[PDB]
RNA sequence: AGCAAUAGGAGCUU
């Protein structure tokens, strides 16, 4: 849905690094590597952040009804 | 209406929409109304032209 | 519908005690502790501290279930050494080896700088 | 002696690679698909909308059902087309086949995982497990909390599960690309 | 609802006497119910979704009644084949192979936590095997403190003598292990056995703690070694690889001869069987043995490290055929006791051509699960595991009909004070019960 | 109704396997436990408890 | 939120429900720290033979360390010792076990476990919507007898079979228990001339 | 205060079957047809073919519950090098003069041969063995 | 005796190599590290307006696993403790979020460095979320679309990660001895060699490898420890080290005190 | 000497075969030729082969038992409807089943 | 101090 604040399995902080994945996906660098660079190490936290699928661009497209 | 007997039952279904795959595994199944009144085994079984 | 309260591992109750003993009459000189509201942290430490004196003879602990907070500890010494004594001896030995042991990191991490 | 055309409503049918068995030309004996077919795919049109349609009719796949599949010879993978000249102990060894001295193929799958059903699509690896497993996930994988849909809070249904947080698997197959369990896991 | 109150506990279908039984209520959190694990046995449970039904008795007389008929301990030894029903189970029973070995040796701080877990140990600590120059345990030394004093059992495996250079055979003299390897053969629910001599000679409650005695001291023991499995305890080298092809290669010829002696009319029936029968037959048996053979192979290249072999040598799960089909052959399928028919026109599969019998073309998998099978293998193991999902969901009608029946027609049987076996008329049945 | 009935003061629930339980021991969730229950006579006994 | 009772599966027929939760520090723990969400148990591989559960565990293993998704598409030419030599590659043993710690003493353990990351489902089995008791509650109006249903407060069938289990007990009391004073128990009054429930009763 | 005392000739050694565990063969140096058989720890007191061991068997260590051992106490095995306590649990006054003794120490096992002269005092109930170099 | 060599040091790992102590001091040391050391987290959350798409025990559970600077939390006091009704100032930390998308067109991301700490036992230093620099941006909270709003009171309090993981200040302590296997206290799975397939320990050059004539050592035991505590920026290193040594110190004076005054 | 079909009255008599010893797997045949202990004894080895064909061990008062209560009148009474209810036992019990 | 029945369908564990 939205990005999880820890890594379920160890704990650490994942919940800020999500833009500053995306961010480097887009200037080309592989996952791989755009996950070393934010310091994911454990493959528990790179999994955390590889695999998250961002759901709530689809949710908030439908019109707030208030 | 009134001949619900001799009638087919469960051709139309509530749509499973638990999740996802469970939705368009619906939307893709089979039945054949041979029904459970007989243990003849053959005909619930993986054939060969199944492929 | 069934699930306790996960503060009730740590927040000892009024009518609870923190720690009772009983004697083991099979063997002589020896007694049954109880640790409530504990865990393998405060068992295994102190264990493997009172395993190592000349004067214990048996010491052990386990959990009978992980569902419940609690450990129990078999401890028995010689004739004249009371397990209680060197109960507080083992404690107090590994608090002034944990005293050395942040002394020495806080001068280390001063060193570091 | 019988010559059997239907044109029935109902009858199942699969799609499947031709290969040309006209015993005149060289291009016998391979696939009639090219490199220039998956071109067009792939730009989107052909050079003078180009998707599946234009394949079914430009003669490179057809449609088969099990009665017909009874007069054909089915060539598992693009590679068995073709006799080898090894000796790997760690991948399996496709079949000798032996017996025949010269094979004569009709058809190639397009992709032998393709047998598998929706639910049967989700497992990995289906191929290393003993039946009855694949059979129990196929069961189980449709008790499976994910996201139904993505309209979900303005849907008003008797029993609705959502999962946290849900995450695309670590080991994939290429059918769940077309499932869109990456998509909504 | 208190602790210790006795209560029904039954799992359906309820087939015997000992799918129903009454236990003591332990209350607890955590809204299922919870189980000893040698009793799963009797009821045929397990943990992956079952559920099961809890009576309360609601006066004296049936409180009195189920404590003293239908009580767990008491139904320890069953009437139907006269051996224990329940045993030592699916990780307690690894975990004392692993323990009884004779190079398993602990030390003297692990063994003081492992007595301390015996609930029937008298606070004496024994002696450990070795003094010098380190005090050493034996793991058969704290099986043997699970055990009860005044027990003795002996078992001879294939002629040992009484050195046992394979640790095999079992002597227990007042209690305590001389040697032999503790698994399926000394715990299990064979008859003969330690359960069955625990309690015929010392009454259901001490061979009702035994279970947990061994369940507290094994469990620990694994907890603290550890146990695992991976995808390398099924991979087997090289040269076992090459034994194993070699084999499988060698079949395949041998069938290839057996065809050609079928086509050119030369092959030698059997009484009562036909021509095409004794064909499929000698396939069948040829096939069989090549599978048995090359599964022997891989049970020969596995070390005593290996995983999977451990399970299948404590016996507790997986047999010798789990070894062979994960590391060298899964072999032939059968539908309907028969090889894979032609389902297609003269054939299995519309990628083999007309008329093919070699073992490939219909239902011999020449792969492993670890190597992966092929879709043709893949398809006819799916017929082959469909053919059995439909028996198991099929015949246990008919069985349950046919228990119904033979229990309507005995209900009304029972032993008279008298010796004599008679029904609610009075009709003699039998003299006297069992003629003995 | 005859041969087989439903009938009160019971129990379902899934069940858990537990290494520390007794054999003839079996885990009672609370809130069954709280649920069912037992008469018990008044005797001079168990009057107090 | 899960809890114990609460049935999972991972994709290869590998069911199974919550015994026990341990939290952080009580797992059994790698060197680099790594601790387990989930304990399964190795008796379920062998005679189940679901060798894809191991191999995909490995595959996910050596996707994750590397940053790519593992393709697990059945009928490929994937091996498991091309898998194994990637994951040695990457500076793990090849075969997927490391050594791991005691979470209560922190001893290494004498064996290697089996480690990595694995796709489970959260299935739609609880034990919350299948815990039900009854102590007393509504009947039938026909039969008088407990009501069918979990969410009607219903009761449990004593069936035929629990009889026959009662029967070879030998618990007498017990089956008219059930049966009577758990069930629909009534009170009649008949003709001590005709037999017949044909007395009019006037109780007061 | 010992009941046995000899000097043996290792013969042979498997190590073989296990890994901390080896079963030896050797005769007496001075009185043959003596043949012993021990299960030795491999890593307590690795032993090699042909060695020369002192092996002794006594009823006990002076001069019911297990304790460490201080280092101001004394005892016999304070002159040994490997140490290990056993059940007798099988004595075979068998054939002419061939006396079989088996002893279970924790399950590593030993069989002692030899004249009823020599074994007459080896029966007992529980047997300590002790060895040098 | 006991002797520790840090061997890399920042604000939020600290790599340290443990000797001279036993297995049980520096197990018991790293357990308490992970489980016992308190922390400040949010754990009580009052929705004033949530009309964005995210429901609100979702919204509730990301805020209380929010890391807050916890520098100060030794000098508070647990809120079971305390003779005050509903929160006061002394035994709590009030924070206030407020969120609001206007137009019609974007999408207004809310961080967890928008949540404004209102009232708290000053002047401690305690209760602002942790930033990893003066740039910082924080943790993704929610996301709002036109018209939408959040309107948030969250309390925060002193808690052990015993109750909840949200108070656990450590990620990963990871841990480990003998790399070289002196002790025997493990025993290697192989297939050919145990020495080829088994990667080496990130400390394996730290100790000598055993010679080929070596025999095995039966008095060696264990005595140095390699371990390398990471935070979440709630605790510092060196604090979440210090403070987890005198927890346990605590726990083991509790016992002592229990033990003397239970004559 | 094994056969196909059934003629025991015959065989029996045919010189050359063990008179005392044929048996059949029909215990019908058996009961209208030998009696009714032969037939109960053939009727257990029928069950104890069924049962034993796999390795399973049915104690013998079990199957003793069953064929007692299948030849106690004279005939066999076969475990159906046809039999059981065929009985003089009450009409409640016939009913129940 | 009182919460319908009958059917069909889909599932759970054997
Ligand atoms: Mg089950
Ligand atoms: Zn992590
Ligand atoms: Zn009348
Ligand atoms: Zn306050």
């Amino acid at each position: 849905m939205i990005i999880p604040v820890r890594c379920f399995s160890c704990g650490k902080v994942v919940g800020d690094k999500w833009d500053a994945y995306l961010r480097l996906l887009e200037e080309g660098k592989q996952e791989g590597d755009a996950l070393d660079e934010l310091k994911l190490k454990r493959y528990c936290c790179r999994r955390m952040v590889l695999t998250h699928v961002d759901l709530i661009e689809k949710f908030l497209r439908y019109n707030p009804l208030e | 209406q009134k001949k619900a007997m001799s009638s087919r039952a469960g051709v139309s279904q509530v749509l499973n929409r638990y999740t996802y795959s469970s939705t368009l595994s619906h939307l893709r199944r089979t039945n054949t109304p041979i029904g459970r009144d007989g243990k003849l085994a053959k005909p619930r079984q993986l054939h060969n032209t199944h492929w | 519908m069934n699930a306790p309260d996960r503060f009730e591992l740590f927040i000892l109750p009024d009518d609870v005690p923190k720690l009772k003993i009983t004697p083991d009459s099979r063997v002589p000189n020896c007694i049954i502790i109880k640790f409530e509201r504990e865990d393998h942290t405060l068992a295994n430490l102190l264990r493997e501290e009172l395993a190592l004196y000349p004067d214990v003879t048996f010491v052990a602990y386990k959990v009978e279930h992980p569902l419940f907070a609690n450990f129990v500890m078999r401890l028995q010494t010689e004739e004249g050494t009371r397990p209680k004594q060197a109960l507080e001896r083992a404690c107090a030995s590994i608090i002034n080896k944990l005293k050395t042991l942040d002394h020495k990191f806080n001068e280390e991490w001063n060193i570091k700088n | 002696r019988e010559f059997k055309i239907f044109t029935d409503v109902g009858r199942v049918y699969r799609p499947l690679f031709i290969v040309e068995d006209d015993e005149s030309k060289d291009n016998k004996g391979e696939l009639r698909i090219t490199k220039e077919h998956i071109r067009k795919i792939q730009q989107g049109y052909d050079d003078d909308v180009y998707g599946w349609s234009s394949l079914v009719t430009s003669g490179v796949i057809e449609y088969v059902d099990g009665e017909e599949e009874e007069t054909i010879m089915i060539a598992m993978t693009p590679e068995d087309l073709q006799t080898r000249s090894l000796n790997d102990t760690a991948k399996r060894i496709k079949p000798e086949m032996s017996t025949s001295s010269h094979h004569t193929f009709t058809h190639c799958e397009i992709h032998p995982s393709m047998i598998l059903g929706v639910a049967a699509s989700i497992i990995p690896f289906p191929d290393h497990n003993q039946s009855p497993r694949n059979t129990y996930q196929s069961a189980m994988g449709k008790q499976a909390m994910g996201v139904f849909l993505t309209n979900y809070n303005v849907r008003m249904d008797t029993m609705a599960n959502i999962l946290y947080y849900p995450q695309k698997p670590l080991a994939k197959t290429q059918a769940m690309e077309y499932l869109k369990f990456r998509e909504l896991p | 609802l208190m602790d210790d109150d006795p209560v029904l506990f039954n799992r359906q279908p309820s087939l015997h006497k000992m799918s129903m039984m009454a236990h003591r209520v332990k209350v607890m959190p955590y809204s299922t119910f919870r189980l000893n694990l040698s009793v799963t046995s009797p009821y045929n449970a397990d943990f992956d979704g079952d559920e099961m039904n809890l009576h309360v008795p609601q006066s004296e007389e049936t409180r009195a009644e189920l404590s003293q008929l239908c009580a767990v301990p008491l139904q320890i030894v069953s009437p139907q084949s006269n051996k224990p029903v329940m045993g030592i189970v699916q990780d307690t029973l690894c975990g004392v192979r692993k323990m009884t070995l004779r190079d398993t040796f602990i030390e003297y701080e692990q063994v003081m936590n492992m007595l301390f877990w015996v609930p029937s140990w008298d606070g004496v600590v024994p002696q450990p095997a070795i003094l010098k120059p380190k005090p050493l345990w034996t793991g058969k030394q704290l099986l043997s403190i699970a055990i009860p004093s005044g027990i003795h059992l002996q078992r001879t495996d294939g002629g040992n003598s009484l050195l046992s250079p394979k640790d095999n055979g079992m002597l227990i003299v007042d209690g305590k292990v001389m040697f032999g390897v503790v698994d399926k053969k000394t715990v299990g629910s064979g008859g003969g056995g330690l359960i069955h001599t625990v309690m015929r000679e010392k009454g259901p409650k001490i061979c009702a703690e035994l279970f947990g005695n061994i369940q507290k001291v094994v469990n620990y023991w694994l907890l603290h070694n550890g146990f695992s499995i991976g995808i390398g305890d099924a991979i087997a080298d090289a040269s076992t690889m090459k034994e194993i092809t070699h084999a499988i290669s060698s079949a395949k010829e041998q069938v290839q001869e057996i065809i050609y002696k079928a086509q050119h009319n030369e092959l030698e029936l059997k009484p009562g069987m036909t021509l095409r029968e004794s064909f499929e037959g000698e396939v069948s048996r040829t096939l069989n043995d090549a599978r048995d053979s090359a599964g022997r192979s891989a049970e020969m290249n596995l070390k005593d490290l290996n995983n999977v072999k451990q399970m299948v040598s404590a016996g507790s799960k997986g047999s010798f055929i789990n070894i062979a089909q994960m590391s060298a052959c899964v072999g032939q399928q059968m539908v309907e006791g028969k090889r894979i028919a032609f389902g297609f026109a003269d054939r299995s599969l519309p990628h083999f051509t007309k008329d093919d019998f070699s073992p490939e073309s219909k239902g011999f998998v020449e792969n492993s699960y670890l190597r992966g099978l092929t879709p043709q293998e893949f398809f006819f193991h799916a017929m082959a595991g469909r053919e059995g999902l439909i028996d198991t969901a099929v015949k246990t009608a008919e069985t349950g009909y046919i228990q119904r029946r033979l229990v309507k027609a005995l209900e009304d049987i029972m032993v008279h004070y008298d010796g004599t076996t008679r029904n609610s008329l009075g009709d003699i049945i039998q003299f006297l019960y069992g003629e003995d | 109704n005859l041969m087989g009935k439903r009938v009160d003061f019971s129990a379902r629930t899934v069940i858990s396997g537990d290494p520390n339980l007794e054999l003839d021991q079996v885990g009672v969730p609370i809130s069954i436990a709280k649920t069912l229950s037992y008469p018990e006579t008044v005797t001079q006994y168990n009057i107090h408890r | 939120v899960p809890q114990i009772g609460d049935k999972f599966a991972s994709r290869h027929g590998q069911k199974g429900t919550i015994g026990v939760t341990y939290r952080h520090e009580d797992m059994p723990f790698s060197a680099e720290g790594i601790v387990p969400d989930l304990i399964i148990n190795p008796h379920a591989i062998p005679s189940r033979m679901t060798v894809a559960h191991l191999i995909e565990c490995l595959l996910s293993k050596v996707g994750s360390i590397r940053g790519y998704e593992g393709d697990a598409t059945p009928f490929t030419d994937l091996t498991v010792d091309a898998v194994s030599n990637l994951l040695r590659d990457n500076g793990y043993q090849s075969r997927g076990f490391e050594v791991m710690y005691n979470g209560h003493t922190g001893k290494k353990l004498m064996a290697q476990v089996f480690f990595g990351p694995t796709y489970y489902q959260r299935l739609r089995h609880m034990v919350d919507d299948k815990i039900h008791a009854r102590a007393r509650g509504p009947v039938q109006v026909l039969t008088r007898q407990p009501v069918e249903g979990r969410s009607r407060d219903g009761g449990l069938r004593f069936g035929e079979m629990e009889r026959d289990c009662m029967i070879a007990h030998g618990a007498a009391g017990f089956l008219k228990e059930r049966l009577m004073e758990a069930s629909d128990a009534f009170r009649v009054h008949v003709c001590g001339i005709c037999g017949l429930m044909s007395v009019i009763a006037n109780l007061k | 205060s010992a009941l046995f005392d000899d000097i043996f000739t290792v013969q042979t050694v498997d190590n073989g079957r296990y890994n901390k565990v080896s079963r030896i063969i050797g005769i007496s140096t001075t009185n043959s047809a003596i043949k012993l058989t021990l299960d030795i720890n491999n890593e307590m007191f690795p032993v090699s073919q042909d060695d020369s061991l002192t092996v002794t068997l006594a009823n006990s260590l002076s001069l019911k519950s297990w304790r460490p051992p201080k280092p101001t106490d004394k005892s016999l095995a304070d002159d040994y090098d490997y140490v290990m306590f056993g059940t007798v649990y099988k004595f075979e006054e068998g054939d002419e003069d061939k006396i079989k003794v088996y002893v279970s120490f924790g399950g590593l096992l030993m069989c002692l041969e030899g004249g009823y002269k020599s074994l007459a005092s080896l029966k007992q109930d529980n047997l300590y063995i002790l060895i040098r170099r | 005796e006991p002797k520790v060599n840090i061997i890399n040091a920042q604000d939020d790992e600290v790599e340290l190599m443990l000797s001279d102590v036993n297995l049980s001091l520096a197990n018991s040391l790293r357990r308490t590290m992970l489980a016992e050391v308190p922390t400040l987290a949010i754990d009580l959350v009052e929705i004033k307006m949530n009309t964005s798409v995210l429901a609100d025990e979702f919204i509730s559970h990301r805020l209380g696993l929010i890391p807050l600077v916890s520098e100060d939390v030794e000098e508070m006091k647990y809120s079971r403790d305390c003779t005050c009704e509903d929160y006061c100032d002394e035994c709590s930390v009030v924070l206030e979020l407020s969120a609001r998308h206007e137009g019609e067109e974007g999408t207004t991301d809310v961080y967890s460095s928008s949540l404004i700490k209102v009232s708290g036992p000053g002047n401690l230093n305690v209760g602002e979320p942790v930033r990893r620099d003066d740039y910082d941006q924080g943790i993704l909270l929610c996301k709002l679309r036109n018209h939408q709003e959040l309107n948030i009171r969250c309390i925060a309090k002193k808690g052990i990660a015993k109750e909840h993981a949200k108070w656990s200040p450590c990620s990963a302590i990871a841990f480990e001895y003998d790399p070289h296997n002196k002790l025997k206290h493990t025993d290697f799975w192989f297939e050919v060699d145990a020495k080829k397939e088994w990667p080496d320990s990130k400390y394996a050059t730290w100790e000598e490898p055993p010679k080929p004539g070596e025999v095995f050592d039966y008095k060696a035991k264990p005595n140095r420890f390699y371990m390398t505590v990471e935070t979440t920026g709630s605790l510092k290193a060196n604090q979440v080290f210090s403070r987890g040594i005198k927890t346990l110190q605590e726990k083991l004076a509790n016992v002592l005190f229990e033990l003397e005054n239970s004559r | 000497l094994e056969t196909d079909g059934i003629n025991l009255a015959e065989v029996m008599a045919v010189p050359g075969v063990d008179s005392s010893r044929t048996y059949s797997n029909s215990f019908v045949e058996i009961l209208s030729v030998l009696g009714i202990e032969a037939t109960r004894s053939s009727l257990y080895k029928e069950i104890l082969n069924v049962i034993a064909f796999d390795g399973s061990y049915v104690n013998y008062r079990h199957m003793a038992l069953l064929v007692d209560v299948m030849t106690s009148r004279g005939y066999l009474m076969a475990i159906t409807r046809h039999g059981i209810n065929r009985a003089d036992t009450g009409a409640l019990m016939r009913c129940s089943f």
